[PDB]
Order: C-alpha cells, then structure tokens, then sequence
C-alpha cells in the first residue's frame, strides 16, 4: 500500500482538485513543470503516494480529470499548475450534464465512463501496491454527483479490495446554483453510504459562514470557499504524504475511524482560519490551536458538535511546536469535555505531528471527526428534498432521462435510515 | 474543573461528600463507567484497583486503601494482631481471640479455656455470648461461616445513672501521604438497660450498636453521648479527663494498627493514590483500660457530625491533591 | 552448545530486534561488518555466543535471526542501516500490503500467503543448527502483523518443531504511543491464539517504559528509539545467560522450569534498576542493596502493577557488574523484613541469583549512563493479571456495541472467534485469582 | 538464609537462596481454518459483485 489514484469530476471536483494539487505540489517542492526544487528529505520520502516518477526526472500527479463539458478543464489546463497533469488523463465529453444527476449517472455519463475506467486501469497497472482512490466532486450538480457516483460503483466492481475515499461538497441554499441540488445530493448520498469507505463532508453552508462570520468577507466567491477546502485537504492527507511517528494509509484511516461501515462521513476542521491576501503575523500558541480546531466555527460541515458525540477523532498538528504541549492540550480538551466523546471506544482521540507547516503559517491544526452530529447535515438535505418531492416538483428533468420516482423514494429512505443510525449511537 | 465518579449508592458519608464537591462548582460528576476521572468514590465490593492510574494526564485518587480489609474483617484482624511482631500475642489492648472454622485454632482455644478454669476465674466468651465452650462451638457450626471467638469483657465501665454499657466509635482518616487524622469528635453508643452479670441471653444490655437498641432514647438522644458530656461525666464522677484516661490509649491503638499495615497498603510510590475513612470501635473496662473491638472500613457517621466531617474529608483528603481556586488531631506517624 | 533463533515480527518486533542486535554486537565485541577479533576459532565454534551468532569461513558473525514484516519500509531501514552487512538478505523478509492494524488481515488474509516462505527461511537457519533448542519471538500485541501473523507463525512452529521451546518478548499496548484504536482487539485475539504455543512470555507495557524514560531519563516526549534502547537493555539482561558462561538459565527449558510452574500462567514480571540519565552531571553510584530494593518498586517494573497484592510463584535476580553473593544475601535479608513478599504455599520462598561481572554495556551517544552495577528481577507474580484486567475491560467496552468488528469479519474471521478469545481471557483472569487470593 | 548450588566461573557466579520451605492443532487443521476464512472472503465478495451486477 503505497499509491493513491486521484479522480476529480465535474466543475467543483476539478476546481477543488486543481487547488489541492497546487497546494500539495508547493508543499512537496514540485513546480508547474514537474521539477523538484526543495530543500528537505521529508518532501520526497513518500512522494510516490501521489506522484508518478517519469524518467524526466519529473513528478507527475496520479490524477485523472473528468467532466461532461470542456469548459472547467480547459480552465485547469491554462491555470497555474495546469501543465503538470498527464494530458492523456484529461477525459471529457461535450454535452454537459445540466445539473442533472440522471444525465451524469444514466445517460450522458454512461457514454463517457468506459474511457475514464481505461485511464484508471493504466494508472492502476503502473502501481507497485495500489491503496485505493480519492475522488473530489460536488453532490449538487450533475457530473461530479451522478457521473462521480457512477464511477465509484464501477471502480468498486473492478477493484473491490481497494479503499474508496471522497471529498464530497454538499450543496447549500446559501451558495446555490439550482433548486434541484437537494435531489442530486440525496441520490448521491445513497451511493456514498454503500460504496465509499470514508467521505469528508465539505459543506458549502459551513464554508460560506466561515468566509462571512469569521473571515469578514461580505461577499464570498467560489475562490474564497476553495481556499478553505484546499487547506483542509492538505491537512487531512498530511499523514499519507509525510513520514512521521504514525505512518498512515487509506485503509488504516478507515479501520481506526469507522466503527460501523455506514457511519463513514467525516466532519473536517482547520485552525487557524485564514483568507487569501490579508494574513495574520501573530503566531498561534498550542492551547489556541487546540481550542480553535475543536470550535464549531472552524468545522467544514455546518453541524453543532455539542448536538452529538464523537465516535473517533484524528488530529494533526503541523509546524515546530512542543509535542509534549500538544499531548497535554489534546488530553486537556478530552478530560474537560468527556461527555462529548463516547466512553465505549477507549483512546478514540488520536494525535499526530508533522514538522512541515503549510504555506504561510508557522503552525496549524487539522481536525477529522466522526461525530453523530453529522446527522444534522443529512437532515437538512432531507427536509429540502421532501419540500419539493412531496409535490413532485422539478421531477420531469429526471423522468425525462428514464428514472422513476421509486428511485427517489428509495434514496430518501436510505438517507433517513443513516440519520436514525447516527441517533442510535448518540444516546449510547 | 476536576472530575469524579460515584460507585457506592448506600454510602451516606460519600453521598454528602459528592454533594459538597458539586456545591463548590469546581467539580463535575461523570457517569459510573467514564474512566476519565480525577477521583473515584468506589464500591465496597471487588473495587477494580487494577484499572486506576493508567489514564495519561490525569492524577487519580480513590477513597479506599487496597489491602485495608486485613484490618476490617474480624477473622483478618485477629490473624494480623497475632502474626505481626509490631502487635503480637503479647498485645495488651486487644481481647484474647481465636479464629474458628466449620466445614483454624480450635485446640489452642480449648486449652486456654481450661487454664481459665484452673481455680475457675471469669470464663465468659463471645462469638453471640455464652459461659461454657460447648454451646459456643455448636452455634458456629449451625452457621456454615468463619467466625471469631473472643474473651468477652466481663467488667465494663458502666455509666451512672442507669448502670449502662457503651462502646466508643472513633473516626480516622488516612490521607494519600499516610497522615493519620483522628476526628476530634467521637461518639459513645450507649445501652439503655442496666448491665446484667448473671443473664447472658438478654441482648439489649450487653450489645450497644445503634440498631439493636430497638426503653431506648431515655438518657440521651438516640443512645448517643458526645465527648463534651462524657468528659464532663469523667470529671464529675471519676476525677479524670477523657484525654488522660481514654484518648491517649485510643490514639496509641489507632496509630499502632495503621503503622503496622503501612508497608502493605501505602500508595506513596504508586501510579494511583488512596485515602480511606475508618471507624475504630473501643471498649472501656472499669479500671479505664481501653480495648479495641472492631475496625470498620465503610463506617457511617453520627447524624449530628456529618457536615463537619464530610467537609473535613474534602479539605484534607481531596483538595490536598486537587486544590481549589483543623477538626482533626494528626497522630504523628 | 545449543542454538537459539530470534524471530522479529512487525514494526515493533523489528525495531526492538534492531536495538537488541546492536547491543549484542557491542557486548560480544562484534563489529558492524560482522568481524569479531577476540574470537580465535576462525569460521567455527561452540562458544556460548554462538547460541545467537553463526560464523562464515571469512570470519563473519551472523545473527541467528529472521525479520518479517507485511510491509517493506521498516525492514528497509535494517537493509541500509549501520548494521546492514551483519544480516544475509534471505533473513530480511517483507510483503507489500500490511495488515492495516487488523489481526484478521495479518493472520488470515495476508498471513496465509507469506507463512510458507517464512517457514522456509526459518528452516534454512535451523538446518545450520547442531542442536536447535528453539525460538525467541519479538512482536507487538497491538499491530495487525505483530498480533495476526505472530499467532499464525507460532501455531506452525509448534507443528514443525514440536520439541522446541518458544519464548516471547511482547509489547503490551499503551495509548500514549499507540497507533490504532483496535489494539485491545488485536491483543486479546493474539493472546488467545498464542497461549498454548508459548512456554514463557515477557510482556513489556509501553506505558511503563514511557514513564521510566520521562522520570529517570528526563526525556520530555520519548520516541520509539528511546523506548527500544531501554527495552534492549532489559532483553539483554534476560538473554545474557544464553550468550555467556554460567549455570543459571543456560537453556530455554530452564526459563520455564525456573519461572513457570503452571503452564498457562507464563508471564513473568521484569523489573530493572538502575535507570540513570547519561546527561546527569553528578551521579552517586548505587550499591547492591539500593539496586535490589528498587526491584520491588512498581515504578521500575516493565508493567505497572502491585505485587504486594498478589503472590509469587518464582523469582530470579540477574546482576551485571560489581556484585558478590554476600552483598546479595545481605540485601535480600533486609528487604524481606521491610517489603510485602508472599509466595504461594506450594512453592519455596526464595531467589535464584545470577551474576555476570561485566557491567551493562551502553549504546554510545545513548540516553543511559554507564553504571557499576545493575539488576533485572524476573518474578512470576499474580499481580501481572492487573494488565489482563485492564485490557479485557477495554475489549469489553468496544465489543459490547460490536464497534469495528466488521473490519475483522470482512477478512474472513467469524464473530465467534472474538467471544472465544475473550472467554479464554476470562478463564486466565480466574486462574490468576485462584493461584493468588 | 540457606545458600545452595553455588557455581563459579571466570565470567560470574550463580546460586540459590531459600528463605523458607513450601507446605496442539495439526498442519491439516490449520490449513482447514485458513481455507474456511478464505471461503468466507470469496463468498462475501461474490455477494458484492452480484449486487453490482444487478
Ligand atoms: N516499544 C515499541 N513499541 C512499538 C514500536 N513500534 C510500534 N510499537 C507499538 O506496537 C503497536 C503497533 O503495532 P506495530 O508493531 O507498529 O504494527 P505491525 O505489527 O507492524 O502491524 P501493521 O498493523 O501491519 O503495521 C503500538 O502499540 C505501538 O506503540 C517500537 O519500535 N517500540
Ligand atoms: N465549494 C465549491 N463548490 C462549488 C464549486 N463549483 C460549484 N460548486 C457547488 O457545486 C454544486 C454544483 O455542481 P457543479 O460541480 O457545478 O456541477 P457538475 O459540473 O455537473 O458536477 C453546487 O452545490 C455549487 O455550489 C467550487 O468551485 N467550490
Ligand atoms: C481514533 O484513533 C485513530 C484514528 C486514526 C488513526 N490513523 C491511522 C490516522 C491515519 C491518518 O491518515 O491520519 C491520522 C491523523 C492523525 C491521527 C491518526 C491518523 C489512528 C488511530 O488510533
Ligand atoms: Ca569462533
Ligand atoms: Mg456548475
Ligand atoms: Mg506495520
């Protein structure tokens, strides 16, 4: 277990995907042409997790870029790190998916999926020992959502003993493209519950509110939202990418974070919260990091941690700091809040440290929580689904592609089951 | 903020202690099984000492000394006194005693019993009270349990008016540093019926504890005389003080008992710490010689003294380890 | 002379193995290239150190060791490390996909596929032995490989070498340096499967080692490196009698004979003293009485527990340095009168003592100060069952809700193996209680 | 008190001090259980691929 294969689908998927590669390439010393120009050995020791080595001697992301429309991917190609991607790994159709999960999953996506799997296969064949896959996508559109979940199901069929991991962007009325987002998200959640091992719930509601309430940006763009996403994504993958005292992979993450196979939707958090441009000079103390990383206002999923309990938590501290003081503060916050951590999983809070801080910071903390409070996210989507679905509003966009209302009823029931399955462990 | 757990329901002493810890607001109670506690108020039965002091970044403290049962079971105590050089068979403040098993020191008991009957001096024993060896051993067998046979004290000090028997209860708190603290307030558990040299089957005049006294309540509220009144009596009736005639001996006995088990139970160098509250029961004979009767490992208090003692338990045993934002005589160890 | 084969399984087993072999080389004056100038019989011998080292015609001294991990990166450190020339490449065995902290994956899935190769490489070492007495097996309880694969290997060793002794050096899990939330599962599963196959097992609780490093070495946050240098000193103390001239614990059979009367109750407590910081400017050297007294302090034990509240079945004291019997006996006499030491009624109250006049060797630039005398006490006390109690409770907590169980079931393990393993542990806790109270 | 088994050599000595007197599965069965678990893995995987076929 060395190689991860990365897939990015649709507009959101490709935009957050491109930003992730910009950030991690910078962290690993890699420049737009693929050349290493860094000064630490820690940068290269585990670089094979994400990068292929061409005889070059160039580093090529193990990344496949997928869309049903060309626009966003042309934008990736002419973007900052655009030239670094293997040009054969751009797989795109022409028609788009019209924010329609049925188009992505059943009609338009079906037409393109085999050629994506061909590219997946070529990368997988070149792997010493493939860990599994990470997908970036949103759940509210058509391609990332319908076609992304189609890909996952086809990847699982061909590689049933590999790990599937997603970064899944949840829609919010606060940052909304179409009214059909809750339909697309519910259909997609149904898929994620069955076919991923671990999913980071990146909630556009939370990203918006952080940008507005905390970063004091009166009118957040997608760019501002994505600044938070890429910082979080860098953070959560630190222990996959860098050598440390705990050497992690996608399977060990899943084993230790997921006590029941359906409850695999993580609430990520980050501290210190910053924006692009105006950044703080004031350094953070270990007690301040720890306090901030656990604050509701630092979570990337709009749920109140106090309305539930943590099943498991992984925490990663980056920068030169006292590991002794880290351990003390982490233990302090558990011992002073222990009603919020289930008592039937001993040692359910795990901390790891990496010396390399992210760009522009002296120290940072990244949070990965499996909390029963995530049920709030799913309940919110469920309410929005039902508000339309009770009158069958907007359904003709889906029945026109050959779907039946039964399939909506089934995906709704499965998502409601998930919610009450969370409620079950919040009491005991 | 400190954390604690409660595992003994029936403990009046610790019900009041937890209530007091909550009232400072600087102590939060957790559920029985939450292992992230600073303080355990443990169960009396098979308390899991093995699970304490293994939680990183938590100083842990329990309200029982593991091994203190040696002092607090009647059969264990006799064995301890007899087998410890510190205490010995020569020990002058504990009544001549023998461990008796039924399916063991039965032969040693009978030989000493017959030597008492050489010119026939006072030969009355306790198990429940009898004058001849045969009815004693027959009673023990009727039970199917281990018990102690003990030289019953035939010449007690008898309170006047009323020709009444009594035992003294002393409260002793041993902290985590093995300081031995004697609570300044004791209590006498009185009999209400005149003491009867001739009739050993009548049990309300020979046995003194608070329950088996249901003529009750006649001379003092609930058959409980306190130290002020008892000292007053001793001055008026016997021309001595409680300090001189009784308490010196009480302090000696308590100290000897606890110093003897100290190497076996001390938590000085351990990964968790212990404290415990003991109830020592004393008999006084008519020449004002004190005898130890019982050590109780889970004593209750006298109603009047709950508030003061429980507050004292919090002051010297709990806050000494876990500081916030003397009613005891320290017996020099 | 009778040979011993050392087997190092998983990350913990391998890194500890590295530290032990480094120390063994320093003690016997074997250089990193495998040359031993003081060994005058070139290319052969039946000296005591040949129990652990074979010899080549060129005069290379090669550990009778195999290193196995289900992943390459830890054993790769050995391949390119300062002691790289010491080992034959055949002795260093790696798979590709690890056990993912999952016993079932180390035992069934990934185990099934590498077991035959490991046994073949062990057979190669055993063929070179004139009278192989058996095996020393180093592993964690908590790791997927250290637990899962180890129990598989042990079963197969009982089949292929039924007359041979098997000893364990086992790392018991501690949250302070743990890597997995399922370590209590893996520990109970490996102990159940290994119990019948192990003759004597030395448990080392990472909690005890961690705190010793903090308290006595002033290391603020101990690393695996700190821990393993200390562990290797204790292991060396234990194995010294197999590697040097003497008349106590000379063979593996004698370990069981002297330490294990009742075969299931085979976990002796190790206590070591003194542990003194190399950075300590002024240090008053400790006497035989002081080091021996320290063997009865919970703070110096390999596993934190309270022997005053259990019973001893056996006790060996193993001294290194300037120590004579008279000082040992005088120390014991005064300790007997101050400490609670109670043997079981059906055993003599006594001590087997071994003295080796060579002081402990220390790793140059290490954390441990050189001392004039040291002792390791091995006592079989019922008090070590506190560690089982702790572990069984943690297991019960998770298992009552079946948390994480699906990860094991998905590797082909049946749910029933959990309750089977756990019932065996319940019987073990009872055994200790019957013997000890 | 009583010192027995005194043995001395150049390297050291050993002795005993007494303070007070007293008062497997087959290769076949292993391969069976390993194959049984492999069959549970094959079956659970076949169940998955059938669901994916539907
Ligand atoms: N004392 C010590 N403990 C270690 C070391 N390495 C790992 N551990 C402990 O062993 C446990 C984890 O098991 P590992 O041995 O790392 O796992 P593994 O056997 O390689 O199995 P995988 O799960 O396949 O990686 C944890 O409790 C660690 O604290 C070491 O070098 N020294
Ligand atoms: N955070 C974030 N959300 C996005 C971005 N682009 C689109 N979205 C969200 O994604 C959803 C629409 O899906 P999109 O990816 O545009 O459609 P697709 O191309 O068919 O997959 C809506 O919920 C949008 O709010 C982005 O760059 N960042
Ligand atoms: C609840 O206990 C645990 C949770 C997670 C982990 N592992 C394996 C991690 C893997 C990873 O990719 O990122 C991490 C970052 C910080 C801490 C742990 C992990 C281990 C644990 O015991
Ligand atoms: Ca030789
Ligand atoms: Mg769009
Ligand atoms: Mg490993």
């Amino acid at each position: 277990m060395r190689e991860i294969v990365h897939i990015q689908a649709g507009q959101c998927g490709n935009q957050i995907g491109a930003k992730f590669w910009e950030v991690i390439s910078d962290e690993h010393g890699i420049d737009p042409t693929g050349s290493y120009h860094g000064d630490s050995d820690l940068q290269l020791e585990r670089i094979n997790v994400y990068y292929n080595e061409a005889t070059g001697n160039k580093y090529v992301p193990r990344a496949i870029l997928v869309d049903l429309e060309p626009g966003t991917m042309d934008s990736v190609r002419s973007g900052p790190f655009g030239q670094i991607f293997r040009p054969d790994n751009f797989v795109f159709g022409q028609s788009g998916a019209g924010n329609n999960w049925a188009k992505g999953h059943y009609t338009e996506g079906a037409e393109l999926v085999d050629s994506v799997l061909d590219v997946v296969r070529k990368e997988s064949e070149s792997c010493d020992c493939l860990q599994g896959f990470q997908l970036t996508h949103s759940l509210g559109g058509g391609t990332g959502s319908g076609m992304g979940t189609l890909l996952i199901s086809k990847i699982r069929e061909e590689y049933p003993d590999r790990i599937m991991n997603t970064f899944s962007v949840m829609p919010s009325p606060k940052v909304s493209d179409t009214v059909v987002e809750p339909y697309n998200a519910t259909l997609s959640v149904h898929q994620l519950v069955e076919n991923t091992d671990e999913t980071y719930c990146i909630d556009n509601e939370a990203l918006y509110d952080i940008c507005f309430r905390t970063l004091k940006l009166t009118t957040p763009t997608y760019g501002d939202l994505n600044h938070l996403v890429s910082a979080t994504m860098s953070g959560v993958t630190t222990c996959l990418r860098f050598p440390g005292q705990l050497n992690a992979d996608l399977r060990k993450l899943a084993v230790n974070m997921v006590p029941f196979p359906r409850l695999h939707f993580f609430m990520p958090g980050f501290a210190p919260l910053t924006s692009r441009g105006s950044q703080q000079y004031r350094a953070l103390t270990v007690p301040e990091l720890t306090q901030q990383m656990f604050d509701s206002k630092n979570m990337m999923a709009a749920c109140d941690p106090r309305h539930g309990r943590y099943l498991t938590v992984a925490a990663i501290f980056r920068g030169r700091m006292s590991m002794k003081e880290v351990d003390e503060q982490m233990l302090n916050v558990q011992n002073k809040n222990s009603s919020y951590f289930v008592e039937w999983i001993p040692n359910n809070v795990k901390t790891a440290v990496c010396d390399i801080p992210p760009r522009g910071l002296k120290m940072s903390a990244t949070f990965i929580g499996n909390s029963t409070a995530i049920q709030e996210l799913f309940k919110r989507i469920s309410e929005q689904f039902t508000a339309m679905f009770r009158r069958k509003a907007f359904l003709h966009w889906y029945t026109g592609e050959g779907m039946d209302e039964m399939e909506f009823t089934e995906a709704e029931s499965n998502m409601n089951d998930l919610v009450s399955e969370y409620q079950q462990y919040q009491d005991a | 903020m400190y954390t604690f757990v409660v595992r003994d329901e029936n403990s009046s002493v610790y019900a009041e202690v937890s209530r007091l810890l909550l009232a400072t607001g600087q102590w939060k109670r957790l559920r029985k099984d939450n292992p992230r506690f600073n303080l355990m108020l443990g169960e009396r039965n098979r308390l899991p000492f093995g699970r304490l002091g293994h939680e990183p970044g938590l100083v842990q403290l329990v309200n029982y000394y593991r091994g203190a049962d040696k002092l607090c079971r009647k059969a264990s105590l006799v064995k301890l006194i007899k087998t410890s050089p510190e205490l010995s068979e020569s020990c002058t403040w504990f009544p001549e005693s023998y461990v008796i098993y039924p399916t063991d020191e039965r032969e040693v008991f009978l030989a000493a019993y017959n030597r008492r009957r050489e010119g026939r001096e006072g030969n009355v024993w306790i198990a429940l009270i009898s004058s001849e060896a045969s009815e004693l051993l027959d009673f023990i067998d009727e039970q199917g349990q281990v018990h102690v046979i003990q030289k019953y004290l035939e010449k007690p000090l008898l309170l006047e008016p009323g020709h009444r028997k009594f035992d003294i209860r002393s409260w002793v708190l041993v902290d985590h540093l093995y300081n031995i603290y004697l609570y300044r307030e004791g209590v006498l558990r009185t009999s209400s019926e005149p003491y009867n040299s001739a009739n050993f089957q009548d049990k309300t005049c020979h046995l003194t504890n608070h329950c088996i006294q249901k003529n009750y309540g006649r001379y003092e509220e609930g058959n409980e005389m306190f130290f002020e009144e008892f000292n007053q009596y001793l001055m008026d009736a016997l021309n001595t003080t409680l300090e001189n005639s009784i308490l010196l001996q009480i302090k000696h006995i308590i100290r000897s008992c606890l110093m003897c088990i100290e190497p076996a139970i001390s938590t000085k160098h351990l990964h968790y710490q212990s404290f415990q509250l003991f109830g020592f029961d004393f008999m006084v004979d008519e020449e004002l010689k004190v005898w130890l009767i019982e050590v109780n490992g889970a004593p209750a208090c006298a109603q009047k003294l709950y508030a003061e003692l429980c507050q004292g338990i919090v002051d010297v045993a709990i806050s000494s380890v876990f500081p916030l934002a003397s009613i005891f005589i320290k017996l020099h160890h | 002379m009778r040979e011993c084969i050392s087997i190092h399984v998983g990350q913990a087993g391998v890194q500890i193995g590295n530290a032990c072999w480094e120390l063994y080389c320093l003690e016997h004056g074997i250089q990193p290239d495998g040359q031993m100038p003081s060994d005058k019989t070139i290319g052969g011998g039946d000296d005591s150190f040949n129990t652990f080292f074979s010899e080549t015609g060129a005069g290379k001294h090669v550990p009778r060791a195999v290193f196995v991990d289900l992943e390459p990166t830890v054993i790769d450190e050995v391949r390119t490390g300062t002691y790289r020339q010491l080992f034959h490449p055949e002795q260093l065995i790696t798979g590709k996909e690890d056990a993912a902290n999952n016993y079932a994956r180390g035992h069934y899935t990934i185990g099934k596929e590498i077991i035959d190769l490991v046994l073949d490489r062990i057979r190669k070492l055993a063929d070179q032995c004139t009278g192989l007495q058996g095996f020393l097996v180093f592993h964690s309880f908590g790791g997927g490989t250290g637990s899962g694969f180890t129990s598989l290997l042990m079963e197969r060793l009982s089949v292929d070498y039924g007359k041979k002794s098997k000893l364990e050096f086992s790392i018991y899990p501690a949250p302070q340096v743990s890597t997995a939330v399922v370590e209590p599962y893996n520990s109970i599963l490996t102990t159940h499967t290994t119990l019948e196959h192990s003759d004597c097992a030395f448990m080392v609780d990472n909690e005890a080692i961690y705190d010793i490093c903090r308290r006595n070495l002033d290391i603020e946050r101990p690393t695996y490196t700190n821990l393993n240098r200390l562990i290797s000193q204790i292991v060396s103390s234990i194995t010294a009698s197999l590697r040097f001239d003497g008349a106590l614990n000379v063979d593996l059979t004698e370990f069981q004979t002297n330490l294990v009367p009742y075969p299931r109750i085979h976990f002796p407590l190790a206590t070591y003293a003194p542990v003194i910081s190399a950075e300590k400017a002024y240090h008053e050297q400790l006497s035989v009485a002081e080091i021996t007294n320290a063997c009865f302090e919970p703070a110096n034990q390999m596993v934190k527990c309270d022997p005053r509240h259990g019973k001893y079945m056996a006790c060996c004291l193993l001294y290194r340095g300037d120590v004579v019997p008279k000082d040992v006996n005088a120390a014991i006499a005064t300790i007997k009168t101050k400490r609670s030491i109670q043997f079981v009624d059906w055993c003599p109250t006594g001590f087997k003592v071994g003295i080796n006049y060579q002081p402990p060797t220390v790793v140059p630039g290490g954390d441990l100060a050189k001392v004039q005398r040291a002792v390791c006490m091995l006592s079989n006390t019922t008090a070590i069952a506190e560690a089982w109690a702790r572990l069984d409770h943690k297991f019960d907590l998770m298992y009552a809700k079946r948390a994480f169980v699906h990860w094991y079931v998905g590797e082909g393990m049946e749910e029933g193996e959990f309750s089977e393993a756990r019932e065996d542990m319940a019987a073990l806790e009872k055994d200790y209680e019957e013997v000890g109270v | 008190m009583e010192v027995i088994e005194l043995n001395k050599c150049t390297s050291g000595q050993s002795f005993e001090v007494i303070l007070k007197p007293p008062s497997d599965p087959s290769l076949e069965e292993i391969q069976k259980k390993l194959e049984a678990a492999e069959e549970r893995r094959k079956y659970q995987e076949a169940e998955l691929l059938k669901h994916l076929a539907e």
